[PDB]
């Protein structure tokens, strides 16, 4: 969703812990905290422009300017009106056709918390879907369908899981991409608008093959329209359902109805994963209150912590429903874990208590 | 909601002349950004499948001999071969493609010119064995000949009839390009010995006198 | 690359039917697919395209609503579900492959099938009645007669598929609500009635136990 580092000792990591970023993510901000004012014994920056100058190496730091590396379209913003914290910001482009990285520093005097900084981007995994009808020229060579793909001022097309669709309309046309037409919608993870340039991401677990969202984008007199629509296909759950019903366009593994047992014994319900690289979905179909907070906030095995904190994969998609009184929450991971890891969430209906652990192997 | 017009019908053409094509549009095929008529033309070959040509009304597909040449630009088509071969027999289309429905023309078929030559005529008896179960027909056959047109009457003791009569053309063989006719009365068994004299006549343009051919029972 | 069509088959008028069409020598998943019928005037016209990822699907107003066009690419097979037909609907249905160098949801066809008959006839499927045809009372031609059959096709060899001298298979008609077929063909003066002179005749759908051998009698 969003990356943040706390150099303040009011977040979970303080300064009076290293920040390592793998990941890939697209036109997002990124946060750092740097108190100055209020006091700066010795405390500086490395280098003082980091944003504008970084280094490259740790093993042997040279003088390297952002322009001199090889990123596409940037955003380098350096706020010092707070009066709690000063910020440094900086946005990151997917259309990066490499895999560059770099490093930062920060220096305290008093065995003061030194913290190391190593940011790493990757080239988007999948491929995106450029469409500038709107007359301007890029050099980023793309794949570009301008107005000739058009059958009569209508432009049909599929997207695979987890691809992009791009889009050059400097016109501004409402309801873009939120609007679906038939009486389901193409739900979008995330739908951005930068130059009034669109973005799509496509999701990687749908409900119904008959989905779609439009855009009714105008250029030289002429409505041209897009219509999304994804590729089906139908994917397990992983997971425990626990309501009743059995019409459902859900399908989970594992299978209990939590209505029917006895109160004397609360059981449990385990899921167990064991595969080089990773491409399942998780969740769970729970009727009654789901807690704590699942899965952007699950519990620990055998406290509260993050999901994405014990996996370590930036690609953590979640995705939610409800069919009457049935509650589902689930996730999608997509990559190798670094290590095995495990948590639990919990699933509680007036006096009944089930419990959902899972456990996802490196190996 | 798009009209084909292709003109002409038939085509006798001899063997090696420069032949010309057109297909008429109810509408412009042309995106003017692309720079491209959007329209196709195939070739069926005779008892086969249709197979594309010439696309963007101009270019050639991987595969086609350069003989056949596309040309042509907004609505008026046309198409043009050079030294035509022998199985080039074949009824061509042309489709359209800039907005749906992808309508098609009605084809034009290709005649082969030839040197005119006289039918072949036999006429046959009923079998034995249809004659057993209550039927009686009369088969005559027309197998070579050149150009189809031609005119089959029958004589039965010396009435013309013309009601149980059916009649079949092949097209233009591939192995000498001549056609062929086949003629059939057909009739119940007791009509058959009610008369005796049964005879086929031919009119063609080879002969001034009618080609007959004539059987007794 | 190759196309095989599958299915073809008489139905009463209003009845329906659902024929198949195979693919090889190509990636299924990258090629839209379509199917196009030839009327009885061999007349062409689109019936059904559909894209690579099976959701978008155009069709005819004509055909709206009864025809449904489907495609299974994990077996590499396209089908097309005909329901409520009516006279006008008989013909030969091909199943071409739309061309994906231009990147358009509308294009030709670069490859075709070799097509699948369908009849919508409500007549009574009959066995075909073979006879003899010899002259009674300069080379010999002889032939072949095919009455009373229904429905189309029938195919006619002569010697079991090993005489192709001179052989005209002609079209059939159609007599009332029955079929009508004759071939012909012209051997030597020397050949006939010294040699073997087999008719073999084959029917769809139904059973043909046929090799009738022209008798030289009168
Ligand atoms: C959208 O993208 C399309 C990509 O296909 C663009 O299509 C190209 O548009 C240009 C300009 O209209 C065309 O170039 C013109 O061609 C004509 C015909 O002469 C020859 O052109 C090419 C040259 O290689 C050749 O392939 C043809 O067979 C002709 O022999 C010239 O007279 C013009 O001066 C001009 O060169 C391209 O042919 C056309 N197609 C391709 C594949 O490039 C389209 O322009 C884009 N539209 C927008 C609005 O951006
Ligand atoms: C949209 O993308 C196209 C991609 O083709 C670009 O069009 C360029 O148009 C100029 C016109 O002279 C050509 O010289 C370039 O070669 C084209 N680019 C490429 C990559 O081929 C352009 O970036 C965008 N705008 C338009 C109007 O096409
Ligand atoms: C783009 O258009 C949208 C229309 O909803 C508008 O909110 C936004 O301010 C425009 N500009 C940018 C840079 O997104
Ligand atoms: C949901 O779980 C119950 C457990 O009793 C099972 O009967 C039902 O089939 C499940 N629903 C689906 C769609 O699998």
């Amino acid at each position: 969703i969003g990356y943040k580092c706390n150099f303040s000792n009011e977040g979970v990591h303080n300064l009076k812990i290293f920040c390592t970023i793998h990941s890939y993510f697209i036109y997002d901000k990124i946060r750092l905290i740097i108190p100055k004012k209020s006091s700066s014994p010795e405390f500086k920056i490395l280098p003082e422009k980091c944003f504008q100058k970084v280094y490259t190496d740790y093993e042997n730091r040279v003088e390297t300017d952002i322009s001199e590396l090889g990123l596409i379209e940037y955003e380098i913003e350096e706020n010092d009106t707070n009066p709690n914290y000063n910020e440094r910001t900086i946005t990151i482009s997917p259309f990066s056709p490499k895999d560059i990285e770099f490093f930062c520093f920060c220096d305290n005097t008093e065995e003061g918390r030194s913290a190391m900084v190593h940011v790493r981007v990757l080239k988007y995994p999948h491929n995106i879907l450029f469409t500038n009808l709107t007359n301007d020229l890029f050099t980023y060579l793309p794949k570009t369908y301008n107005e000739s793909n058009f059958v009569s001022n209508v432009l049909e097309v599929e997207l695979n899981d987890g691809e992009l669709f791009v889009l050059a309309c400097e016109l501004i046309n409402k309801k873009c991409f939120q609007e679906g037409k038939e009486k389901a919608l193409y739900k979008s993870n995330k739908i951005i608008y930068h130059k009034n340039l669109t973005i799509f991401k496509a999701p990687f677990y749908v409900t119904s093959k008959d989905v779609n969202t439009e855009c009714t984008c105008k250029f030289k007199n002429n409505n041209y329209k897009i219509v999304l629509k994804p590729k089906y296909e139908k994917k397990v759950i992983h997971g425990c359902n626990f309501s009743s019903n059995v019409s459902s366009k859900h399908t989970f593994t594992d299978s209990l109805d939590i209505s029917l047992v006895d109160d004397s014994a609360h059981i449990s319900c385990n899921v167990h994963l064991s595969e080089p690289k990773y491409n399942h979905l998780v969740g769970l179909n729970c009727p009654g209150d789901i807690i704590p907070d699942c899965f952007f906030q699950v519990y620990q095995p055998e406290n509260i912590v993050y999901l994405d904190s014990q996996i370590n994969i930036g690609d953590i998609e979640y995705y939610e429903d409800a069919e009457g009184d049935d509650k589902i929450k689930l996730f999608g991971i997509v990559g190798s874990i670094p290590k095995t890891t495990s948590f639990t969430c919990i699933c509680k209906k007036d006096k009944k208590s089930a419990y959902m652990t899972v456990t996802i192997d490196s190996a | 909601d798009i009209v084909m017009s292709q003109s002409p019908s038939s085509l006798a053409v001899s063997v090696g002349e420069k032949v010309t094509m057109s297909c008429k549009s109810s509408q412009s095929l042309f995106y003017s950004s692309n720079q491209k008529n959007y329209l196709a033309w195939y070739q069926q070959k005779p008892g086969q499948s249709p197979k594309l040509l010439i696309y963007w009304a101009s270019t050639r597909e991987s595969g086609v001999p350069d003989r056949f040449t596309g040309s042509g630009s907004g609505t008026d088509f046309t198409l043009t071969i050079s030294s035509v071969k022998a199985e080039d027999l074949a009824v061509y289309y042309c489709q359209q493609y800039y907005s749906y429905p992808p309508t098609f023309g009605g084809g034009t078929k290709l005649e082969i010119k030839r040197a005119d030559a006289a039918p072949t005529v036999s006429i046959f008896p009923p079998s034995s064995e249809q004659l057993t179960s209550g039927g009686a027909s009369v088969v005559c056959f027309l197998n070579n000949f050149y150009p189809k047109d031609i005119n089959v009457k029958w004589k039965i003791d010396g009435s013309e009839r013309q009601n149980g009569v059916l009649n079949s053309w092949t097209d233009q063989d591939s192995k000498d390009s001549t056609y062929s006719m086949s003629s059939t009365l057909t009739l119940t068994k007791d009509e058959y010995e009610r008369h005796n004299s049964y005879t086929c006549e031919a009119t063609h343009k080879t002969s001034t006198s009618p080609i007959v051919k004539s059987f007794n029972r | 690359v190759m196309l095989v069509e599958s299915g073809g088959d008489l139905v009463k008028p209003g009845g329906s039917l659902k024929v198949s069409c195979a693919a090889s020598g190509f990636t299924f998943s990258n090629y839209a697919m379509s199917w196009v019928r030839q009327t009885p005037e061999k007349r062409l016209e689109w019936v059904a395209t559909i894209s690579s990822g099976a959701s978008y699907t155009h069709y005819p107003d004509s055909v709206k609503g009864r025809f449904t066009i489907s495609r299974d690419n994990a077996k590499n097979t396209l089908y097309l579900q005909m329901s409520s037909l009516r006279s006008e609907d008989t013909a030969m249905y091909y199943c071409g492959r739309q061309v994906n160098r231009h990147d358009r949801a509308l294009d030709a066809m670069d490859y075709w099938g070799q097509g699948t008959s369908v009849t919508v006839s409500p007549a009574k499927t009959t066995p075909p009645s073979v006879y003899p045809l010899a002259p009674g009372s300069s080379m010999v031609t002889l032939g072949c007669l095919v009455k009373g059959y229904f429905p189309e096709p029938v195919t006619v060899t002569w010697n079991s598929g090993s005489l192709s001298s001179g052989v005209h298979t002609f079209p059939a008609v159609l007599q009332s609500d029955l079929y009508t077929l004759s071939s012909s063909v012209t051997v030597p003066s020397s050949t006939w009635p010294s040699e073997t002179v087999t008719c073999n005749v084959a029917h769809p759908a139904s059973s043909t136990k046929v090799d009738k051998k022209i008798v030289p009698r009168d």
